[PDB]
């Protein structure tokens, strides 16, 4: 049978929150001039011009 | 600064070849070893004031 006491409770979460998906949007990407683009040792890559 | 066009204008100059068949490698050859050659003594002093 029902007992009030033994079936009432206080239940705690957050106010507000915002859920992002595609985290990659909050990032600005440029690039460099590709007759300047270097390779890992520092020296141009396509050296023929 | 691409060197292609300083080599096409030396053969369109020399009246014997045709350009428009010559590929680019052998603009880009000739360069490489028309860059070894010493600056002659008129256009060296030009350069020099």
């Amino acid at each position: 049978q029902f007992d009030f006491r033994a079936s009432m409770h206080m239940l705690t979460s957050n106010l507000t929150f915002t859920v992002y998906s595609d985290l990659l949007a909050f990032v600005s990407a440029d690039t460099v001039e590709p007759i300047n683009a270097v390779a890992f040792d520092n020296m141009r890559i396509m050296n023929e011009l | 600064k691409k060197m292609k066009s300083i080599v096409e204008d030396f053969l369109k100059r020399l009246q014997i070849f045709d350009v428009a068949r010559v590929p680019d490698d052998q603009m880009y050859r000739l360069r490489d070893r028309l860059r070894l050659l010493p600056v002659e003594i008129r256009r060296l002093d030009i350069f020099n004031l």
